[PDB]
């Protein structure tokens, strides 16, 4: 139930494990419905990841890394100014070590198709499919819009276009990077990244 | 006109999850030294 409790993915866990929780019951004392921590999750399927050579990896690759969804779009002036810093951010904080550090995926904002590969284009780190419902899915899971398109459940708008999440493997806020925020750090507020403390596992 | 939804997550609501209890099995495993075996070998059977 993280970050929140009306979200797609949230319900989707919860009817998923407690179906599972419950089968295991009539199988065998087991607590029902299952507590938020010992309920587990796959946070992106098999075929969601791509990276800059169009080959899809699986979720278990990103281990060891800490990684953040980027939630951009291609015509907004915010993301035009955010993404060189973002990419610089990328390129350096891996270069300077002897193991990969950081990772990124992206999820896209962005009106069509073609806009949206171009805009890929330009990014080298990992990205979810247009149509792929999962960008939705975690767009509604991490309460990020441009405008209120679809109804939040009386909870908020935690971020505008763009936004970099950094995420754990339960789809927990790790933490927030304040580009957009009640702290409105404009490209500067990538440093307070503690990807020593954060690590997808 | 929209309603702009209400982010907002407080001191006493952000900063702070339950951490993991730390791990203390540790006690002070100490080698008794064996008693010296004793001969200040007595008067009587070490002269006569």
């Amino acid at each position: 139930s993280q970050p929140v409790f009306a979200s797609p993915l949230n319900v989707e866990k919860r009817r998923l494990n407690e179906e599972r929780a419950l089968m295991q019951a009539q199988k065998a004392n087991i607590q029902l419905p299952p507590n938020y921590g010992d309920m587990d999750l796959i946070l992106f399927p098999e075929g969601s990841l791509k990276n800059s050579n169009n080959t899809v990896i699986p979720q278990s690759h990103l281990k060891g890394k800490s990684v953040a969804l980027y939630f951009a779009d291609g015509a907004d002036p915010k993301c035009a100014s955010l993404l060189p810093f973002l990419l610089n951010y990328y390129r350096t904080m891996n270069e300077g070590g002897a193991n990969q550090k950081i990772e990124i995926i992206f999820v896209s904002l962005d009106r069509d198709r073609e806009a949206f590969e171009s805009h890929r284009a330009h990014m080298p780190w990992l990205s979810i499919d247009l149509e792929n419902p999962l960008t939705e899915i975690l767009k509604r899971h991490f309460r990020v819009m441009k405008e209120y398109e679809v109804p939040t459940y009386g909870y908020g708008s935690r971020t505008g276009v763009p936004s970099v999440i950094v995420i754990g493997s339960d789809g927990r806020e790790a933490q927030f990077l304040p580009i957009c925020s009640g702290l409105e750090e404009g490209d500067r507020a990538l440093l307070r990244w503690d990807w020593r403390n954060t690590k997808f596992a | 006109p929209p309603t702009l939804p209400f982010h907002g997550e407080s001191a006493y609501r952000t900063d702070y999850v339950p951490k993991p209890l730390p791990e203390v099995a540790k006690p002070v495993e100490v080698k008794l030294p064996p008693t010296l075996p004793f001969n200040a070998q007595s008067c009587y059977r070490s002269e006569y």
